């Protein structure tokens, strides 16, 4: 039964840099496809990045592509996206999911 | 998405299939679109009555979850390796997306003789997949991955190919309007029936008769099925309103000559279903020629014909009998199921089902479900 | 090993043999009937067919200044009456002159999705409409080809077929072939002394089931059999093993459910030439719990393949497909054989056995 | 009920004429297709010549093609057979046919 917590957001410049973490509990997280969304102020769902179960296969939004990366840590029932080259346009709340179920989302915002 | 009309082969008799391709290099497989289930199977090994079968040792993303699932039905099986694997959809789609997949390895019944289709893909809610709700189903996984919004539609056109659009509704696969009832439940796609009536006239039955405990969309059931009671006051009023044993259970066809027009005789069923705004109610209709379904089509001067209603045990299940009648909107986002009017949906010019509202809801609870 | 083949069609919509008729030639297809004894084909377009034969486009075509009128229970068709030259490409080097009816006014004549757009009656001239004077198509081709007075026909439609015309064809059979007497030349007439089901015999007099004839018939699709006939027969099959016994309706089953092998064998037992003897010809459920859909589902439905007829028991196609049947007018006789072409799978479908004694029986069984 | 009498048999030298008549009583001649038929003793029959209804159709065993003509005059109800350059090999009973029914034949004999 799906509970997930995203953190790991926050307020960065430019080219800034950040690591979100999604901790999971209470369904079969290391069986589990998992996956990042984000969402603008009044613009649309706009899916981010997938994950297999392992780890291996991982799936990317063209705009991100080369600058973020998914990956996961079965042991510690936690999903990552390692933020790199943020620039305005990424400003949103960050929400991971799986099997219809998502996490309260993170806050990530990029501002001069 | 106006690339999605046209998508599915197949017929209300043997069911409606999709292509999907799986796997890298793709494989391409037949299959089965089911609103009543919600796991992703096809064909994992050789079989007698399929022509292929999805080989995961050939597919350079497949990863196994190493687990494998079994899951039950009335009368037959399928286990499965439960995994995963990137699948495109040539019909709506120019990419691919990770999804959960159970390769079929071993199964009782599961593939009869003469059926096209090498799979089965699950449209209903998290809450039925197997093993577990929290096995992502394919539709939560493409609207996340894809997205589009959190709608399908269909429309069934064999009475007497189809189309199946992810994302939305295809203005040109309806006429006139859509009519919208609730989603009472999340896991079939149930929805409250309100009254049914043959020939104008009603059933003696209270409304919960109707949804016991559920009654569903289902485009992976043949038939309009009916809780046994229900079954025999539908049948008693069908018999009185005109020709009719064994027709009645399925073990039998009544054939008739052309000249003796069967059509002409029988009467329509009318199913009232609970509008948004829930003072209202409207009415979904079909005909005889989609419930008095001719079996043979060798366009001789005689026909045998199927009565396409059967009794259930504790299920009214809308199958192809009555979704061959119209277009259909699996609409989750909003919580309700959209009917309209299907062109694709007369035989000989002649319209096979009605859709009309709307009417009030006095003479009725104000919950007809358990 | 020239005419092996040469018919196409089934054991439902009947067989048909190609006939080009006419100079220059035009191409018809044309049901093989050995229970009438008219040659007549459409002469005029009809919603049902593809073609026809315009008699105006032929050279050699002559009138003969009338029409005829025939009538079925059912429907009818009317025709001019003429003369033209024929070949069957399939069996002839030459042609022939024949009489022929062109059909230009019918009712139930043809019918939706039916293959042929003629009929040739191969029975004797005694049926022959408007009168037995009216040379028959087989009487022209025996004088004028000097062939044997003989045909032959094996249908494969169970589960083609081959019209020998002038003799037997050792491929189409195997085993011995049994001979029964004409009774009368008109229908091709035969003695039926016993009818068993299931191997045991119904309680009838013999003369039930020559009442008011016994024919074979290429032309009739089902076994028809005498009400009272039926009667019996009905009780007797579903005692060894209602809308379906009439043809009302059609019984579905599973494949598991097995329906063949709940059934009993039919037996009809006929007349040696020697009359102090007799062979039983047999049809296996196969023949009788005719599958209708073919449509290769786990489940089938089925319809009974034996009807009740007021005057006549009709050995129609639904037995003759079982066996190879020489129909041997210079010698009288209606020739049975095994029928190889019979096998569902490689499954028998029909027995042939004998010699049994007809001590028990009267010594002509024909009112 | 078709009755017929064949006529003008007889014996004659090789290269010789007969002229052949068959007479039909109780039938629609006039409306019949008609055909000669002979027998030399114990040999099958042997097909001669069939005539149409009113005449102008005519064919012919390769056998007698340009020796023998077939005709008829049906307001006499009569067949014809004119045989000429006969040979020893025409010898045989010949027989008008129609309908299934023959007449009783006439004999012609062609000897030295
Ligand atoms: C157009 C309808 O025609 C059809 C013809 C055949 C079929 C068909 O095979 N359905 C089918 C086959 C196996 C099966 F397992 C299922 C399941 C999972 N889906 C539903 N809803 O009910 C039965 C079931 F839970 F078992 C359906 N479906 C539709
Ligand atoms: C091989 C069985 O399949 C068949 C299917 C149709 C038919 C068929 O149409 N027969 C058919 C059709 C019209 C018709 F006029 C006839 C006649 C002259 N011949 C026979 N013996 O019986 C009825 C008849 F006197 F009217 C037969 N036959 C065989």
């Amino acid at each position: 039964q799906v509970q997930l917590q995203e953190s790991g957001g926050g307020l960065v410049q430019p080219g800034g840099s950040l690591r979100l973490s999604c901790a999971a509990s209470g369904f079969t997280f290391s069986s589990a496809i998992m996956t990042w969304v984000r969402q603008a102020p009044g613009k649309g769902r706009e899916w981010v990045s997938t994950i297999g179960s392992d780890g291996s296969i991982t799936t990317y939004a063209d705009s991100v592509k080369g600058r973020f990366t998914i990956s996961r840590d079965n042991a510690r029932n936690t999903l990552y996206l390692q933020m790199n080259s943020l620039k305005p346009e990424d400003t949103a709340v960050y929400y991971c999911t799986s099997a219809g179920r998502r996490g309260p989302g993170t806050q990530v915002t990029v501002s001069s | 998405f106006l690339a999605m009309v046209d998508n599915l082969q197949g017929d209300s008799g043997r069911g409606y299939y999709l292509e999907m391709l799986i796997g890298t290099p793709p494989q391409k497989l037949q299959i089965l679109v089911d609103t009543g289930s919600s796991n992703f199977a096809v064909a994992g090994t050789p079989h007698s009555y399929i022509d292929t079968y999805f080989d995961t040792e050939r597919s350079s993303t497949y990863r196994s979850k190493g687990f494998d699932v079994t899951v039950k039905y009335t009368q037959g099986s399928w286990t499965g390796f439960v995994g995963e694997d990137l699948v495109t959809i040539p019909k709506g789609f120019n990419t691919s997306f990770l999804v959960n997949i159970a390769t079929i390895f071993e199964s009782e019944n599961f593939f009869l003789p003469g059926i096209k289709w090498n799979g089965i893909l699950g449209l209903a809610y998290a809450t039925l997949a197997k093993p577990s709700s929290s096995l992502e189903t394919f539709f939560d996984s493409l609207v996340t991955q894809a997205n589009i919004p959190n709608v399908f539609s269909m429309q069934m056109c064999g009475a007497g190919g189809g189309s199946l659009v992810l994302g939305g509704i295809e203005p040109s696969l309806y006429k006139g309007d859509i009519w919208y009832t609730p989603i009472k439940e999340e896991w079939y796609y149930q929805i409250e029936i309100l009254k049914l009536e043959i020939g104008g006239q009603s059933l003696n039955l209270d409304c919960r008769e109707y949804n016991a405990d559920k009654a569903i969309v289902d485009s992976g059931t043949t038939l309009l099925r009916l809780p046994q009671k229900v079954f025999d006051a539908v049948v008693e009023a069908v018999a009185r309103a005109s020709l009719i044993d064994g027709f009645w259970t399925g073990s039998q066809l009544a054939c008739w000559t052309n000249s003796e027009t069967p059509w002409s005789y029988f009467p329509k069923i009318s199913i009232y279903l609970r509008d948004e705004n829930s003072s209202r109610s409207f009415r979904i209709t079909i005909l005889p020629q989609l419930y008095i379904q001719p079996m043979m089509g060798a366009g001789l001067n005689y026909e045998c014909y199927r009565f396409g209603i059967s009794p259930s045990t504790n299920a009214l299940v809308i199958g192809a009998t009555v979704m061959e009648g119209f277009y259909v909107i699996f609409d989750r986002a909003q919580k309700r199921v959209g009917f309209a009017a299907s062109p694709c949906a007369e035989i000989a010019g002649a319209a096979v089902s009605e859709i009309s509202g709307p009417f009030s809801t006095e003479d009725v609870a104000s919950n007809c479900v358990p």
